[PDB]
This record gives C-alpha cells, structure tokens and sequence, in this order.
RNA sequence: CCAGAUCUUAAAGAUCAAAAGGAGCAGGUAUCAAGCACACCUAUAACGGUAGCUCAUAACGCCUUGCUCAACCACACCCCCACGGGAAACAGCAGUGAUAAAAAUUAAGCCAUGAACGAAAGUUUGACUAAGUUAUAUUAAUUAGAGUUGGUAAAUCUCG
C-alpha cells in the first residue's frame, strides 16, 4: 500500500507476525508517552510499530494512548482482579519493551500450542458434510465404495425402477 | 460466588465528558478499531454513564470504570472506580511527584 | 430455532443421491428436520456393500456414550446398529425378526418338497 | 522507420534496428534478475521474476520482445498509457 | 540383548555409513515452483546457514523403522447363532475417536455367519485409512507393487521412490512392507546399485538387511571402490556386533585387528567372495598409497 | 447472559433457548440537520429534587431490502397484534382461474430413513423413498443443427 510512512505496517502479514498474547487477566493496556526528548524515543517507536501488532492479536483489550501528561513514558495494565501492573519504559528500546511485556503477562508457547491443539481437534477427519466443514461429502467419493450415480450410472438391478417393475409383474 | 454483569465492558478507561447530571459522570471511552480496507487503526469512541457517589469528577479527568453488577438504570451500567489522572493536577505514577505536563512541579531528587 | 419441547436423540440423517443412500449418524434435537441442523456428528453408516462386501459403520464411541450419558434417545435403527456392533445387547426385535425369517425359510422348504411331488 | 510505401518503411526500420542493440542480462538464461518497476513517461511497466515453468505472461508486445531477447518466463503488467513506442 | 536396529551403536554406525550429501538430500522437487529468495551473507552467516541446513538434513534422514512381521489377528468376541441367515454381507465397525492411537482402535466385524470377530490386519489398516486418511495411501492396494511394474521401476532405477511409496502405503510391520523392502534390497544387490541409496534415509535398511542375511560382499566391494574404507570397516564392525560368536568376529578379537586389517580378517574367514574383496583391497591400498 | 419448556435421573446434568443486554461489524440517501422529554438523583418505591439526554465518528427521518447459508430471521387471509372487526382464507401435495417474458403428476408406496403414539407386536405420515414431466445444467453415446465471415475477431465467392 503506497501512502503512509512505513507502509509495510499496514499489511495483514506484518500485523499477524507480531507475537504477544495477553493472559486473560488483562483488560486494559494504557500507554503514556511523550512527543519529545531522547529518553522517550523507545516508547514512541513502540506506539508506532508494535501497538498495531499487539492490538491485532488481542482484539478485545482496550488500548489507550495519552501524550505529554507525565514527564516519563510508561505502560499501565489493568487486570480483571483489579490489580494494576505498572511498567516503566524509559531508555528501553522498542524491542526490549515488547519482550519485557511478553515476559510479564504473555502466554507461554506451551499454552498457545495447547490452545491451537484444542482448536485443531475440532474438525474431525472422519466426518461427512459440506466442503466448508469436512474433507468429504457423500461416501460416494471414498475409493472402495459405491460411486455417485451422477457419475457412473447404476447396474439396472440396483435401480428402484427395475425392482418396482419386477414386483408389479 | 455470583456477582456479574452481562456487559463486555468489565473494565474501561476514559475521559470525563460532562458532569451535568447529579452523581453521574458522562465518560468518553475510546478503542482502536482496524479499518479493514486500509488495515489501519482508528479511534472509535463510545460514551458510558458512570455512577459518581461523591461527585468527585471534573471535566477532562482520565478515569477508570468498573462494570456494575446490577444496572442502576438503562444507561448506567458502570461505577467509577478510580480517578487515574485528575485534570491538570497529575501525580506521576512512576515517581509519585506532582507534575504539570512534561515538567516536574516538585523534583523527585530533592526529598528534604 | 426455538422449539416448545422435544429431546436430544441419536438418529440417522439420510444423505445420498437417488438409489445410492448413505447415513450420517447424528445427535440432534428431536423436533428439527431429518437432514437438517444437528448437535454433533457421531458416525456414518453406508448401507450399500462395497468392493469387499462390507457395510461400513463408523461409531465415535466415546462421544456416543457421552450423549447417552446425558440421556439422549436412540432410534430403532441406531439401536439395531449398536447391537450389531456389540456395544449394546441385541435388540429384541432383531432376534424376533430372525426367528420369523427362519420359520419362513422352513415353510418354503416344505412347500418346495410338496410342489416337487 | 517511416516512408511513403509500407514495404519501404519495413526495410528502413529493420536495417535501422540492428544499429541500436541492447544487451539484456538474463538470470540463468530464462528470467530477468529481479523485480522491475519503471515509470517511463506516462507508461508504468511492472515486471516480476518467475520460476522455470511459468511462461511469458505479459502484454502481447512484451511477449514479442521477450521472445526476441530470450526471456522465457515473466510477468508484466502495464498501466497508464499503453502507447506502443513508450 | 540381541542387538536391535534402534541400538545407539547400530544407529551411529549406519548414520555414519549413510553420509551427508547436501546436493542429493535437498534436490529440486517436481512440485509447483515459487520464485527464489536472496539474502546477503558474510562468510560467517553462510557457514551458519549451511550448518542449519545440515541439521535439517539429519531430520530428512531419519530412518524408517524396521520391525519383524506382525502376527495374524484371530479373535471372536461372540457368536450369535440366531442372526445367522439375516444378512448377506459383513458389517464393519470402526471406533473413530480423535484421541485414540491407531494401534489401539477397536475394529469389529459382524459376519453373515453371525460371529463377531476382530478385524484382520489388512482390513484394519484399510479401515483406518477410510476414516483417517493421510496422503500417500490408497485404500485399494495400488497396481505399482505387482511384480511387473516393480521390475519396470527397477530398470529405470527409481528404487528410492519405490521405497518411499512403500513407506507411505503399507505399515512397517506388515507383510507387504517387508516383502517389498526385501525384494528391492535384493535387486540393488543383484545389480550393484548400492550408491542409489547412499545419502538416502533408506541406506541403513539394506545395511541391516545385508548384515542379517549375511551378504556383505557387494556392499563391501562397492564401498571400497568408492574409496570409502572408513565405511567398509564400520560395516564389518557392524557384522561383528550382530554376530558376536562367529569365526570372523572371534578371529578379529584374536588378531587384534585394525580397521583395514579387520576387512582382511573378514575377507579370509566368512565372506562368500574373498577373491574380489582381497583384489579390491589390494588395488585400493596400493593405488592410494602411491597417489597420495 | 440466561428465565422457561423438555429429556433423563434423587439431585446433578443435558438439548432448544424467550426476555434482557453489547467489544466489534452491518443497504442507499445529509437536498433527512437537528430530535422535542428523548435524562439522572433521592430514596422509599412514593413524595420530592436537579435539568438534563441523542446527534456531522451522522441523531431524527425518507427510500430499497430476507440473510453474513451444516444454518439463521420473519410470516401464517387482512386490520404491525387479534380481545374485537372486515369477513370465510392451498405461502402443505397436487390441481385451477386471474396475472406474467416465465407452464412438473388432480400420480404409487409407508419398503427404507425421520416424526407421533403405543409396554409391545404395530399403526399413521403429500415428511420422505422410488417413480412421472421438462434440453435448465452436467456426463455418456445411438444424435446435426445454429451462428458468423469489413475491423476489433477465426472465416467469401457469384449474382440482385
Ligand atoms: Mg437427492
Ligand atoms: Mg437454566
Ligand atoms: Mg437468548
Ligand atoms: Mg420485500
Ligand atoms: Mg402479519
Ligand atoms: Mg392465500
Ligand atoms: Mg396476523
Ligand atoms: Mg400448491
Ligand atoms: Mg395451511
Ligand atoms: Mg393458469
Ligand atoms: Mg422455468
Ligand atoms: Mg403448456
Ligand atoms: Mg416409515
Ligand atoms: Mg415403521
Ligand atoms: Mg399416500
Ligand atoms: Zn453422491
């Protein structure tokens, strides 16, 4: 996409590939940063680059920014318990902030893989139905079985027409 | 242990729009929503009424809302939990010191 | 859709194409359409004997007994299928029809040796 | 090349063409090296470098020229003015 | 404690004799192509990428298991005489549950005769395929494994591909899997074609086969003419492990044989062709010593 | 988020889920720009009190419209509803008038699945099953006719 300063961050791929997934305790994340100062720098790049990634993977978490309130950059996390995590980001890099947040309330790669494992056992291989939900529709299409007569017309005997015309006479 | 609210909004944080009604703050909450065509994030805003017991709220204060277990009215589903930033009087959560904008009002390195 | 009453049930949905039937064993609400919406798919049964002369039945046993355990009801043909599998005792009606069949074979045997004379 | 008679212009443009030759570097002698995008006057050509099997998917003029160069696998979309000389 | 194919000794010997040829391991494949990618590397980063590639090629090399043949299943769970004439066909009941290991699923069969039995092996596998299909398996056994087609494929020297079809199609403890792997090995031995399986994941297979059938001739001769003697000696070493008591293995304990001399030991005591072995060992030794 | 109904069982479960809700998404039209009571408190549930609430991030209107489809939403002659009132109902299967450019059988069975009821053998079911009709579409062969021939765009000769 042409317009913008760093167009690659408007791409579905870029948004996908960010990895942070909050624990379910996290409701609100609040960023407070400054528009000036060298120290503030990292926080700014965080809002510019990762906040989009983060949000995309945690669509239910309110993220909110505030500019030039406090003399120093920070994050605040509001949890469901009422607990409040306060993360001072000062001379920290963009990357360091993402890593430190992933450490505090993330989800271990174990957790994420278990979850996706529970989602992949949802569509069972041996079922039958619409292409959307299943690998096969009729059993007309499994190798050894009897084929869909819309392909290979049946032997006259298996036809109900023939059976009926037999019982009649 | 059952106390719940059917709302998705269990905790929110927002600005105080107006105080005009008795004991009730109007609060603008803002979220990031991803415009599908441009894949970009913009701020959608929504208002919430919140119950203010002591009428503590000036206009402009950043504030935190908790969802009320039993709705006080049709429009009031939240109670005001904390005042996160009083308007124009802000105590830095990091260093615990009074500040006006980006300036320290009382320096944190001068304890005595 | 919202119904007045009716129970959870394990039945056969009929999929297939004219003259070539096929069945999806299914846990569904009772009052909903045969081929329609269901709660969970349980198995499949293919009535037509295949290349090897087998009728293929598939049963998700774990889930089947999960639902029976919630008090779902079985259809007479699902009953007949489980019974055939050996997961349920034979259904009395299978046994009885077997006997009737035997007596028909008997009377046709006698009628055959009576007509031959 | 340009003349009153068609035959004449044909001759002229042939014999003249042989005087302006380019060398086109071919990767592995089928594709180009890397993706190309150019805006020449009002014409935008955009080409992409393909793998071995994907033959010549291009404006018909570009396919002609490619076949003459030896470029066998390519993808190019032209936008803006399709004027032939440009 | 009879040595098994998964014993770290035999695994290491075979991994070694296999060899890593990164050009054969990773070879252009006939799948749909997508344009290549380019990055700019140091000498360092290039060495790293190569080492990662090597570790990947290890996983690509992981040997398909070898098992002895499975025992025929015959078990009747019940007999209901009453059902006897009621059906012309057999019902086949397959437990399908997503959690269960495929060796633990229940596959049951009601016959027309009325007896309810466990499914045979072949029925079982065919059935699992029907309800849990995994690419590369046909339910009906493919034409290619008849002797004719197989011979044709050996003559175009596809032996690697045959082995791979086979690993996909059949089960490693099956009758057919074993039949076809052994018939194939037999053919690479008749023709001296051993190098076809060299950097393949299938090498240790014909290793372990030829050891246990006691034909090491062809593979020793081959290995030496390729000027790999570290491998020929690893091979006779292996032969000794899997035949602890035998005249060669014992005489190698007596004479205290070094590797090349080990191959000489084996050449004397056991191997069916000692003439070719001694001659090739001669040629290798002499020619190599004079050249280097 | 679930009241309720139903099934099972003591309970606990489970299936369908009304009402109530809202993170987000959701037809056209701004020449529809304001709506006109649309808010809150108090507390006892009332008296009373503040003067609010929605809206250019589209309120309030007007037009068009089933749908995001293992399905969902809505309707069931009309008067959104159905006490009442018009009035005497196929938007069940077949049929038929009218109407439209638009044309399937006033057919056979409960033998299979489903549903209802029965303790049960079983009965019923225009669901449905098997058939009838139709070049609407695919496929298979037994079947040759239509369109086109200035350029785009495959293909022309002589007459009028
Ligand atoms: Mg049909
Ligand atoms: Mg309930
Ligand atoms: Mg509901
Ligand atoms: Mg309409
Ligand atoms: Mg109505
Ligand atoms: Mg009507
Ligand atoms: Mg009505
Ligand atoms: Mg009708
Ligand atoms: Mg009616
Ligand atoms: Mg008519
Ligand atoms: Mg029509
Ligand atoms: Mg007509
Ligand atoms: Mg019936
Ligand atoms: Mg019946
Ligand atoms: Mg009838
Ligand atoms: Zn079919």
């Amino acid at each position: 996409p042409m317009k913008g300063r760093f167009p690659i961050r408007r791409t579905l791929q870029y948004l996908g590939q960010g990895d942070v997934v909050f624990k379910d305790s996290v409701k609100v994340m609040t960023v407070n940063y400054n528009t000036h100062g060298e120290l503030g720098e990292g926080a700014r790049k965080f809002v510019f680059f990762n906040i989009p990634q983060i949000q995309y993977k945690n669509p239910w978490v309110q993220i909110t920014m505030f500019k030039n309130m406090t003399p120093s950059p920070f994050l605040r996390f509001y949890l469901d318990s009422g607990e409040q995590v306060l993360v001072d980001v000062e001379s920290k890099s963009n990357k360091e902030i993402v890593e430190h947040i992933r450490k505090i309330l993330g989800k271990n790669e174990e957790t994420l893989e278990k979850e996706e494992q529970e989602k992949k056992q949802l569509s069972h291989p041996a079922h039958f139905g619409p292409r959307k939900y299943c690998l096969r529709e009729c059993m007309c299409e499994v190798e050894g079985q009897v084929p869909c007569p819309g392909l290979v017309p049946l032997p006259k005997e298996m036809t109900g027409k023939y059976k009926a015309a037999l019982k009649a006479t | 242990s059952i106390a719940r609210s059917s709302v998705h909004a269990k905790w929110v944080v927002g600005k105080v729009i107006g105080t005009a009604m008795q004991k009730t703050a109007k609060v603008r909450v803002t979220r990031l929503v991803l415009d599908p065509y441009l894949l970009k994030y913009f701020n959608k805003r929504k208002t919430y009424f919140a119950h203010d017991a002591l009428q503590q709220c000036t206009v402009g204060d950043i504030v935190l809302l908790k969802a009320l277990p039993v709705p006080r009215t049709k429009h009031v589903k939240h109670e005001l939990a904390e005042i996160i930033f009083k308007v124009g009087q802000v105590i830095d959560p990091v260093t615990g010191k009074p500040c006006a904008g980006t300036t320290y009002l009382e320096s944190p390195i001068s304890p005595e | 859709r919202a119904y007045r009453g009716g129970h959870l049930t394990i039945r056969l949905a009929l999929g297939g194409c004219t003259n070539r039937p096929f069945y999806r064993i299914v846990a569904a609400h009772s009052k909903c359409p045969r081929d329609g919406r269901f709660v969970e798919q349980l198995g499949s049964y293919d009535p037509l004997p295949n290349s090897h002369g087998e009728k293929l039945v598939a049963l998700n046993f774990d889930r089947i007994r999960h639902w029976i355990g919630c008090g779902a009801h079985l259809s007479k043909p699902v009953e007949k299928l489980l019974g055939l599998s050996g997961f349920y005792p034979l259904h009395p009606m299978m046994i009885t029809n077997a006997e009737r069949l035997r007596r028909k074979r008997a009377r046709e045997v006698l009628l055959a040796s009576q007509k031959t004379d | 090349g340009k003349a009153t008679e068609r035959a004449d212009a044909f001759r002229k443009a042939k014999n003249r063409a042989v005087h302006y030759l380019h060398y086109i570097e071919r990767y592995e002698d089928h594709t180009i090296y890397h993706d190309i995008s150019l805006k020449f006057k009002r014409t935008h050509i955009k080409m992409k470098k393909q793998p071995r099997g994907y033959g010549l998917h291009c404006h018909r003029a570009i396919m002609t020229i490619c076949r003459l160069i030896g470029i066998k696998d390519l993808y190019a979309k032209v936008s803006g003015s399709v004027n032939m000389l440009n | 404690r009879k040595p098994t194919f998964m014993d770290e000794e035999v695994q290491n010997i075979l991994i070694k004799m296999t060899g890593l040829d990164l050009q054969k391991i990773f070879k252009p494949a006939l799948q749909e192509l997508k344009p290549p990618t380019y990055k700019l590397m140091t000498q360092a980063q290039l060495e790293e990428a190569t080492k990662q590639a090597v570790e990947a090629a290890k996983v690509r090399l992981k040997m398909p298991p070898v098992l002895e043949e499975r025992a025929p299943i015959n078990d009747v769970l019940a007999e209901d005489k009453i059902l006897e004439g009621t059906e012309t066909a057999k019902y086949v009941f397959t437990d399908i549950s997503y959690s269960i290991p495929h060796r633990e699923r229940f596959i049951v069969v009601r016959e027309p005769s009325g007896t309810l039995r466990k499914a045979s092996w072949e029925e079982r596998d065919r059935m699992i395929q029907v309800y849990f299909p995994r690419e590369g398996r046909r339910i009906l056994t493919p034409v290619i494994f008849k002797e004719e087609n197989l011979q044709t494929m050996y003559s175009q020297d596809q032996h690697v591909d045959v082995l791979n079809l086979c690993v996909a199609q059949f089960e490693p403890d099956s009758a057919e899997y074993i039949k076809i792997h052994h018939h194939t090995y037999e053919d690479i031995d008749k023709c001296g074609k051993y190098d076809l399986l060299r950097s393949t994941r299938h090498f240790g297979g014909m290793a372990w086969y030829f050891v246990n059938k006691k034909k090491i001739d062809g593979l020793l001769i081959d290995q030496i003419q390729r000027d790999l003697v570290s491998d020929a000696t690893s091979l006779v070493h292996l032969y000794h492990i899997l035949h602890p008591d035998g005249q060669s293995a014992q005489e190698a304990k007596k004479q205290g044989a070094e590797g090349l001399h080990l191959i000489k030991v084996f050449a004397k005591t056991e191997a069916q062709k000692g003439a070719y072995i001694e001659l090739t060992l001669q040629a290798y030794q002499e020619a190599f010593i004079t050249h280097s």
